């Protein structure tokens, strides 16, 4: 279902509410402005991990755990170079926190559902 | 063409890898303990952090100064 995620990451970069970046992540968390954080995983970050899932459990922040980092660089897309074609060479971002404003979108909907479960 | 004097650099941007863990302190419950005092300025609400000097606080973009 994380084709869904891709729709309310569109929605984020479109709308442009999605306040990325870990230092962006720390300022929007503190201001309380966070609904979803997207996160990559088994990489060589073992005190760092356990500081934004502590951010996380701080106060009302749901998690999405995604494996890769550059997957979700990839997903964002920071360095996609020929679009008409395969991306170059692009970064692996660690923490998103996306803020849909646009919300009216059939995906967000559905990910709530699953946030309810 | 040849000068005198020898030339002046400029100054270099001290760049930090994860300078973010710094600012906090992990708990280990999923609680926080911030180490750096938070800027009381209108701009910033609550997010934005004071640099921790040797002998005074003080804030970047709003520019606010505390001296002990």
């Amino acid at each position: 279902v994380n084709t869904a995620l891709q729709e309310v990451l569109k929605t984020a970069l479109i709308h442009d509410g999605l306040a990325r970046g870990i230092r962006e992540a720390a300022k929007a968390l503190d201001k309380r402005q966070a609904h979803l954080c997207v996160l990559a995983s088994n990489c060589d970050e073992p005190m760092y991990v356990k500081l934004v899932e502590a951010l996380c459990a701080e106060h009302q922040i749901n998690l999405i755990k995604v494996d890769d980092n550059k997957k979700l660089g990839e997903w964002v897309g920071l360095c996609k170079i020929d679009r008409e074609g395969k991306p170059r060479k692009v970064v692996g971002c660690s923490c998103v926190v996306v803020k849909d404003y646009g919300k009216e979108s059939q995906a967000k909907d559905v990910i709530e559902e699953y946030f309810k479960c | 063409k040849s000068y005198t004097t020898p030339k002046k650099n400029k100054h270099k941007r001290k760049k930090v890898k994860l300078a973010v863990l710094k600012y906090y302190k992990v708990d280990e419950n999923g609680k926080i303990s911030r180490l750096r005092r938070e800027c009381p300025s209108d701009e910033c609400g609550a997010g934005v952090f004071m640099a921790s000097h040797f002998d005074r606080h003080y804030c970047g973009k709003c520019c606010l100064t505390y001296c002990f």
